[PDB]
RNA sequence: CCGAGGGUAGGGCCCGUGACUGGGGCGAAGUCGUAACAAGGUAGCUGUACCGGAAGGUGCGGCUGGAU
RNA sequence: UGGGAGAGGGUGGUGGAAUUCCCGGAGUAGCGGUGAAAUGCGCAGAUACCGGGAGGAACGCCGAUGGCGAAGGCAGCCACCUGGUCCACCCGUGACGCUGAGGCGCGAAAGCGUGGGGAGCAAACCGGAUUAGAUACCCGGGUAGUCCACGCCCUAAACG
RNA sequence: CGAUGUCGGCUCGUCGCAUCCUGGGGCUGAAGAAGGUCCCAAGGGUUGGGCUGUUCGCCCAUUAAAGCGGCACGCGAGCUG
RNA sequence: GAAUGCCGGCAUGAGUAACGAUAAAGAGGGUGAGAAUCCCUCUCGCCGUAAGCCCAAGGGUUCCUACGCAAUGGUCGUCAGCGUAGGGUUAGGCGGGACCUAAGGUGAAGCCGAAAGGCGUAGCCGAAGGGCAGCCGGUUAAUAUUCCGGCCCUUCCCGCAGGUGCGAUGGGGGGACGCUCUAGGCUAGGGGGACCGGAGCCAUGGACGAGCCCGGCCAGAAGCGCAGGGUGGGAGGUAGGCAAAUCCGCCUCCCAACAAGCUCUGCGUGGUGGGGAAGCCCGGGUGACAACCCCCCGAAGCCAGGGAGCCAAGAAAAGCCUCUAAGCACAACCUGCGGGAACCCGUACCGCAAACCGACACAGGUGGGCGGGUGCAAGAGCACUCAGGCGCGCGGGAGAACCCUCGCCAAGGAACUCUGCAAGUUGGCCCCGUAACUUCGGGAGAAGGGGUGCUCCCUGGGGUGAUGAGCCCCGGGGAGCCGCAGUGAACAGGCUCUGGCGACUGUUUACCAAAAACACAGCUCUCUGCGAACUCGUAAGAGGAGGUAUAGGGAGCGACGCUUGCCCGGUGCCGGAAGGUCAAGGGGAGGGGUGCAAGCCCCGAACCGAAGCCCCGGUGAACGGCGGCCGUAACUAUAACGGUCCUAAGGUAGCGAAAUUCCUUGUCGGGUAAGUUCCGACCUGCACGAAAAGCGUAACGACCGGAGCGCUGUCUCGGCGAGGGACCCGGUGAAAUUGAACUGGCCGUGAAGAUGCGGCCUACCCGUGGCAGGACGAAAAGACCCCGUGGAGCUUUACUGCAGCC
RNA sequence: GAGCUAGCCCUGGCCAGGGUGAAGCUGGGGUGAGACCCAGUGGAGGCCCGAACCGGUGGGGGAUGCAAACCCCUCGGAUGA
């Protein structure tokens, strides 16, 4: 049946990229938690 | 004047449509329309603010002139009578001799090929807008300001019209379309003569689906839900109100007036709507 | 080939009969009231409408076959 | 051809009397209603009186035992559109007539459909009396309807 | 109650005997035929349908007869629902 | 040593289930250490509106080549989407950017919010919408509208010529639009040819034929031809398009109108550039100087912004054209020709799937285009088949029970069962014919029948063409032939009568309910005069609505028909400038503390004092409610009638053992041999009843009842047969469960149902195929039930607050 | 977190084939003129049958599944809410 996961590269940078994690406060320390953990990665990697 | 149909459906049984027969130019002027933001009753938060709304047939709106005391003195001519789907009157077409186009609503009677025109010496005639002071007591009249230069407010659905009862002082009195008895300025304009299309309120849309072209979305009593939803919500098998019968948030709904009651417009109010 | 008729299927008319149900006629001495004939004690009759245990009443309009 | 009388019919317009309601004033202890009363209404200011406003319906005197129409029926006043009819003159056609099964149309009230409109009146209905009772007569209320438009119904003591 | 699946049906039986039938008896208000009542007896047998979820019951047509109960109201790691 | 403990390790079940669509395989020859599984060949089968081909998304080297086989692959493996290494993606024209706007997002101005932040005009962003210049063939192991070949085209810069009042983010035009149906003429694609080109072929009884088999094109600038779209010309006035305006709009006048003209597309032709089959021979080469023509069918695509009808009335902005203003007219723009200039990103490969989403090489899910032929009335349906692509990554045997999917069945024909559940029957087309009832549409495919193939003969009309031939399309008549049977295969309704509920098409509990539930047109009540009411928000601001009482909110009811009675005492709502109560505030009789005192400070009655409540009225399609006892008629019985008690008023019409009736399978009637269900009635209605609508109603229903016909393996009552499993052999090899086990029956006993205790009986040791009575078998710390001063949702005239409103 | 699902907004796309035959228009008849009747034309519809597409009615299978909702037969809608 359909499932939930659909990628889509658009949807996935627009939602939980980096600019919009640095538009809103909530954004931002999630950004800056990711650092203090230390996440090699702090956004979703999407090809473009 | 309201066209029927043959049973050859169950739904064609009951269904009538307008007889269109005043229509004289079946496309919009170019120049007069412009797009209808279509909202679906969600407001700039994004939420439903007026339910059951949606799903209706694309519209472009056309420009209305409510003031007609922007051209005063300027005669027109009437070019055509059209369809307009933003409102249940219909519209006319007005060639002013300026060269210049607007529409204005319809009032019965008016005739393509007639000169229309607006201002304190205008003749007391079908589609002419005056100040509410210089139309005789007793004329019936429509598209009527509220206040002086704020717009015509007032009688403009199909087949509507005001009165006007008599006058006192910078004021007339008017008999509005509820029966309201109200004080309006004498230097408010209005059209004399009522709103066109009257057979309009006599349509049977027939089908669920006319509702939904219309953008009307399926309506669902307090009494079908849960009451997490609604004061009728809940009860096994079906139920009685139970309680005073209330809208979806508590008031209730059968004679509770809501008027504001300090409201500054009650001096001007004679007496409250009849029936 | 046609063909008495037989069979399958569907219709039309008539007759008998049917739990029950509707009013009708008739029936020496039942119960309720008194509508009509006298202005019959609210003049009557009336087509229609609504109502009431029952006759009836009442509205609207009509007739005199209504009295004084 | 020339004339006449008429509530004949249809449409639109409009005039005053009256009733109810609303607002203002002035004023107070009752008003109303009946055979007699009660219900009802009134000091929260009614009734009676004056000025103002809104709305509906019906048209007083003329008015008659009168007039018009085939019948049902038609009554303030004005205009338009229209039918029938009578008299005069003796001008034209030359029996072109009478009746009329079916057909078609009109057809009081009440009643029905869809819009209106709603002052007065008033089936139903409520209340006060009367009465053994009173699902009546009498009184106080009162909804359809009565009014307009369109469309049905097609009945009658539709009678001379 | 850190679970013993709860009616009835179908399938599959097996047991008890307080015996419905068939076998053997005594008594009879047993002439015969046919019944009644009681004793012995569990080997075998104990039908098909209409109605209702039904068990049960009533009815139709038969029958030698159309028995009553137990087995977790026998039997859902066998079916049904 | 136990915590259904935690982490790891290893057992048991077990060589057991399974190895993922029943589309299917067989042999030969290669390779190699090794082969059912890799390569090649031949035979066989499967898809063919795909299981073929091309885009898009997502994936991200999986593509190609070489060398490999530990792991991955449900077996094997020499193979691979796997491991190692090398190679591979080329654009002014294709897609996106250097262009435009849509919702929405953002947001100078501005507004609002304790902070964070929320709004907001313009503007900006934002596409799969608008706009914009490339088509055909060749080439690589792997890219190609990208390289190459041929023939075309766009933009920018600069120059030359000619022309003109040039000039814009401003004005205007245009862009620019729906649904259904549709004309003409084309093209895509297809069928045929006795014509043209072709390596060949004569078989097995016949055929050397007007034989069989194969192919018979694609692209193209100017010009020309056919078919279309778009489009009036001139003049005078002008106050309107927020400056101007010669443009546009409005008025008038002249001429032209289904035209013509001009302009723009499509198709055809067109210099020219390509391609080119079977068959044979080793992807290639040949065929081949390949031929490349005629007829027919023909789009949903093209001309296109075409036409007609209808109502629900169908984006924007830029490119483009035109008007002008600052400015400038050495300019600048327009046209033609020339040279030069032309950037960034994607391009491999998979893409209905083994590469995407489902943890898997997972019978599931995934948007767009192409989708050939023949027959069957049509078609994308069905059968077979082309091009192309596959045989689904364990096999070999055997031919038990039992399971699944399937075929048939003597006599009977629903006797099966909760129920015809299931499975039969019927089945397309043409013709004949078709009832109650009805809202006149319908019911209707009612029901019920007849026809259906092939051959010969005669003949009617249409399309093309020419009017004729040919080809193609609808038919009509007559005579015959064969079989059990002619929609001979495949796809394709069983029917009827009568109830309940719901008018209807619709909607729903994603994943146990599709319904009688929700919705629904229609009816009523009620609120709302516009800065509306109402809704979201602290606010600003939005929605309502760029709407205005024929409109918008709320509520109930639910097409339609005939109707919707009585109660306003209580609750709600509505009306009521009196009276009663009433907080803060006003007022201050009169007291108190303190000071020598002036004073400072405190308490405080009458009285004035809103809404709310009380009080007086109204109001039911507002919340709601609509009696009891006793007696009475000339047979009996029963009471039209009466008496009395109570009520705010005592249930009207219609309906009734009902989706409601407890007693109940009420009683009577119909239907049946038999009817707790069904239908029709009666009425002591436990406990119907009038918009939580009452009573009906044509049509409709995968709703729920009852009956009949047809027909059946549902059944009496079972039998046989087919394939896929089960079984045996080789390969790979799980699971829940598990205190340990050397784990029998009876009658007892035991915490009351014992393999484990007693007594007795029975019993050599170990398996395999089978059945499910026990192991109070497994699974899930019972959902029922209770308990916990556990929790959560919901309600109200429970308490207490808060929003909101007054 | 609305890449599942629900509603709405913007912008595109899809719906083989067959069947029924409303209004209107034309002609004829009718009448004082009409209503109206007949034939032809026409092609309306939350109309009919049926693929794609969207569904999920009944039954069977599956139940440590191919699948944490699937497969087969059957069935509903298919120009519209
Ligand atoms: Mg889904
Ligand atoms: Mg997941
Ligand atoms: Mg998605
Ligand atoms: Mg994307
Ligand atoms: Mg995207
Ligand atoms: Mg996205
Ligand atoms: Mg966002
Ligand atoms: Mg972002
Ligand atoms: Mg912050
Ligand atoms: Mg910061
Ligand atoms: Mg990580
Ligand atoms: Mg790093
Ligand atoms: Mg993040
Ligand atoms: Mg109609
Ligand atoms: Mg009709
Ligand atoms: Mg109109
Ligand atoms: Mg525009
Ligand atoms: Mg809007
Ligand atoms: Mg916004
Ligand atoms: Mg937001
Ligand atoms: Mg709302
Ligand atoms: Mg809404
Ligand atoms: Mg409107
Ligand atoms: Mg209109
Ligand atoms: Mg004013
Ligand atoms: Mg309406
Ligand atoms: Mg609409
Ligand atoms: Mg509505
Ligand atoms: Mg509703
Ligand atoms: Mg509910
Ligand atoms: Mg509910
Ligand atoms: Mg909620
Ligand atoms: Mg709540
Ligand atoms: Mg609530
Ligand atoms: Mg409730
Ligand atoms: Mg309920
Ligand atoms: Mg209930
Ligand atoms: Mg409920
Ligand atoms: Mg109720
Ligand atoms: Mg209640
Ligand atoms: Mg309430
Ligand atoms: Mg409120
Ligand atoms: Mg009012
Ligand atoms: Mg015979
Ligand atoms: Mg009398
Ligand atoms: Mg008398
Ligand atoms: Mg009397
Ligand atoms: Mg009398
Ligand atoms: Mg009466
Ligand atoms: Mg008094
Ligand atoms: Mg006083
Ligand atoms: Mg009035
Ligand atoms: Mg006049
Ligand atoms: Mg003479
Ligand atoms: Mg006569
Ligand atoms: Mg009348
Ligand atoms: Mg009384
Ligand atoms: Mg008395
Ligand atoms: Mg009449
Ligand atoms: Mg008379
Ligand atoms: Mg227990
Ligand atoms: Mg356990
Ligand atoms: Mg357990
Ligand atoms: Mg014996
Ligand atoms: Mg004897
Ligand atoms: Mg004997
Ligand atoms: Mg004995
Ligand atoms: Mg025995
Ligand atoms: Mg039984
Ligand atoms: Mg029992
Ligand atoms: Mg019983
Ligand atoms: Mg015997
Ligand atoms: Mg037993
Ligand atoms: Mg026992
Ligand atoms: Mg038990
Ligand atoms: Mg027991
Ligand atoms: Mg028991
Ligand atoms: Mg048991
Ligand atoms: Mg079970
Ligand atoms: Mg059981
Ligand atoms: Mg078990
Ligand atoms: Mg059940
Ligand atoms: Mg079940
Ligand atoms: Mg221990
Ligand atoms: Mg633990
Ligand atoms: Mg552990
Ligand atoms: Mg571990
Ligand atoms: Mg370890
Ligand atoms: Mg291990
Ligand atoms: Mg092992
Ligand atoms: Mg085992
Ligand atoms: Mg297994
Ligand atoms: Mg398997
Ligand atoms: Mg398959
Ligand atoms: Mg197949
Ligand atoms: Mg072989
Ligand atoms: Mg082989
Ligand atoms: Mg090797
Ligand atoms: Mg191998
Ligand atoms: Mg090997
Ligand atoms: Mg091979
Ligand atoms: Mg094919
Ligand atoms: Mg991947
Ligand atoms: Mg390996
Ligand atoms: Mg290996
Ligand atoms: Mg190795
Ligand atoms: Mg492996
Ligand atoms: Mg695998
Ligand atoms: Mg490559
Ligand atoms: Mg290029
Ligand atoms: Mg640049
Ligand atoms: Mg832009
Ligand atoms: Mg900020
Ligand atoms: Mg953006
Ligand atoms: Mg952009
Ligand atoms: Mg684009
Ligand atoms: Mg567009
Ligand atoms: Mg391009
Ligand atoms: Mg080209
Ligand atoms: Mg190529
Ligand atoms: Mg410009
Ligand atoms: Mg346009
Ligand atoms: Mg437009
Ligand atoms: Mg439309
Ligand atoms: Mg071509
Ligand atoms: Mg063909
Ligand atoms: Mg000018
Ligand atoms: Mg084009
Ligand atoms: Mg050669
Ligand atoms: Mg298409
Ligand atoms: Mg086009
Ligand atoms: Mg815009
Ligand atoms: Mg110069
Ligand atoms: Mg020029
Ligand atoms: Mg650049
Ligand atoms: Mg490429
Ligand atoms: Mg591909
Ligand atoms: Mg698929
Ligand atoms: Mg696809
Ligand atoms: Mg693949
Ligand atoms: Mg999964
Ligand atoms: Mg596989
Ligand atoms: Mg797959
Ligand atoms: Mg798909
Ligand atoms: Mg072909
Ligand atoms: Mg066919
Ligand atoms: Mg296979
Ligand atoms: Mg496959
Ligand atoms: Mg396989
Ligand atoms: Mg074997
Ligand atoms: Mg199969
Ligand atoms: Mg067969
Ligand atoms: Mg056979
Ligand atoms: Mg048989
Ligand atoms: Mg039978
Ligand atoms: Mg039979
Ligand atoms: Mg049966
Ligand atoms: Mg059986
Ligand atoms: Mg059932
Ligand atoms: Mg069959
Ligand atoms: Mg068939
Ligand atoms: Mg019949
Ligand atoms: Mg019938
Ligand atoms: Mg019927
Ligand atoms: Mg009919
Ligand atoms: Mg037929
Ligand atoms: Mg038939
Ligand atoms: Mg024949
Ligand atoms: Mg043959
Ligand atoms: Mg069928
Ligand atoms: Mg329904
Ligand atoms: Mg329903
Ligand atoms: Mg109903
Ligand atoms: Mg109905
Ligand atoms: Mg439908
Ligand atoms: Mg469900
Ligand atoms: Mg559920
Ligand atoms: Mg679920
Ligand atoms: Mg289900
Ligand atoms: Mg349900
Ligand atoms: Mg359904
Ligand atoms: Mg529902
Ligand atoms: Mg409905
Ligand atoms: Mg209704
Ligand atoms: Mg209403
Ligand atoms: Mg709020
Ligand atoms: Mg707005
Ligand atoms: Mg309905
Ligand atoms: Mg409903
Ligand atoms: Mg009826
Ligand atoms: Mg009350
Ligand atoms: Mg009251
Ligand atoms: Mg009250
Ligand atoms: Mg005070
Ligand atoms: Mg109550
Ligand atoms: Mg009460
Ligand atoms: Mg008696
Ligand atoms: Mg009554
Ligand atoms: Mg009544
Ligand atoms: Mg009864
Ligand atoms: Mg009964
Ligand atoms: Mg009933
Ligand atoms: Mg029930
Ligand atoms: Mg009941
Ligand atoms: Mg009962
Ligand atoms: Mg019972
Ligand atoms: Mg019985
Ligand atoms: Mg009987
Ligand atoms: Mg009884
Ligand atoms: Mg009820
Ligand atoms: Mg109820
Ligand atoms: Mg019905
Ligand atoms: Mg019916
Ligand atoms: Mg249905
Ligand atoms: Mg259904
Ligand atoms: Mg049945
Ligand atoms: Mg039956
Ligand atoms: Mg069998
Ligand atoms: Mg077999
Ligand atoms: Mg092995
Ligand atoms: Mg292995
Ligand atoms: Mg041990
Ligand atoms: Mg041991
Ligand atoms: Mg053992
Ligand atoms: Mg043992
Ligand atoms: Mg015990
Ligand atoms: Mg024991
Ligand atoms: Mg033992
Ligand atoms: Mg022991
Ligand atoms: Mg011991
Ligand atoms: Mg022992
Ligand atoms: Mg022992
Ligand atoms: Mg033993
Ligand atoms: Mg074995
Ligand atoms: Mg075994
Ligand atoms: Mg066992
Ligand atoms: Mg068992
Ligand atoms: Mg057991
Ligand atoms: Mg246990
Ligand atoms: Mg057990
Ligand atoms: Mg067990
Ligand atoms: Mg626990
Ligand atoms: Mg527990
Ligand atoms: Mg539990
Ligand atoms: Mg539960
Ligand atoms: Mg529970
Ligand atoms: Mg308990
Ligand atoms: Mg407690
Ligand atoms: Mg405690
Ligand atoms: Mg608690
Ligand atoms: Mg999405
Ligand atoms: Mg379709
Ligand atoms: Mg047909
Ligand atoms: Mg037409
Ligand atoms: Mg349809
Ligand atoms: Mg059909
Ligand atoms: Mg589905
Ligand atoms: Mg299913
Ligand atoms: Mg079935
Ligand atoms: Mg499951
Ligand atoms: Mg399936
Ligand atoms: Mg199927
Ligand atoms: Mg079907
Ligand atoms: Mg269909
Ligand atoms: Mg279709």
């Amino acid at each position: 049946m359909k499932r939930t996961w659909q990628p889509n590269r658009r949807k996935r940078a627009k939602t939980h990229g980096f600019r919009a994690r640095m538009r809103t406060p909530g954004g931002r320390k999630v950004l800056k938690r990711r650092r203090q953990k230390g996440r090699w990665r702090l956004t979703p990697a999407v090809r473009k | 004047a309201v066209k029927k149909f043959k049973p050859y459906t169950p739904s064609r049984r009951f269904m009538t449509v307008a007889d269109f027969s005043e229509i004289t130019k079946t496309e919009p002027e170019k120049s007069l329309v412009k797009p209808l933001k279509k909202t679906g009753g969600r407001n700039n938060q994004g939420r439903i603010t007026v339910r059951f709304r949606g799903g209706g047939h694309k519209r472009l709106y056309r420009i209305i002139d409510f003031k007609r005391w922007d051209k005063v003195g300027i005669p027109a001519k009437v070019a055509a009578i059209e369809y307009d789907p933003n409102r249940s009157a219909r519209i006319a077409l007005l060639h002013y001799v300026d060269g210049e186009k607007r529409y204005i609503i319809a009032p019965d009677g008016l005739q393509v090929g007639q000169q229309v025109v607006a201002g304190p010496d205008a003749p007391i005639q079908v589609g002419n807008a005056l100040p509410l002071r210089f139309i005789p007591v007793g004329t019936v009249v429509h598209a009527v300001e509220l206040e002086p230069k704020k717009g015509a407010k007032l009688a403009r659905a199909a087949g509507t019209s005001a009165q006007i009862q008599g006058r006192e002082g910078d004021y007339v009195i008017l008999r509005l379309p509820s029966g309201e008895l109200r004080k309006v300025h004498g230097e408010c304009y209005a059209t004399v003569g009522a709103v066109g299309n009257a057979d309009h309120k006599n349509i049977v849309l027939g089908k669920a689906g006319r509702s939904r072209w219309l953008g009307r979305r399926p309506h669902v009593r307090g009494a079908a839900m849960n009451p997490v939803d609604h004061p009728h919500g809940g009860g096994e098998g079906r139920a009685p109100r139970g309680r005073p019968p209330a809208s979806p948030w508590g008031w209730q709904t059968k004679g509770l007036k809501t008027r504001k009651r300090r409201k500054p417009s009650s001096r001007f109010i004679i007496a409250r709507r009849k029936k």
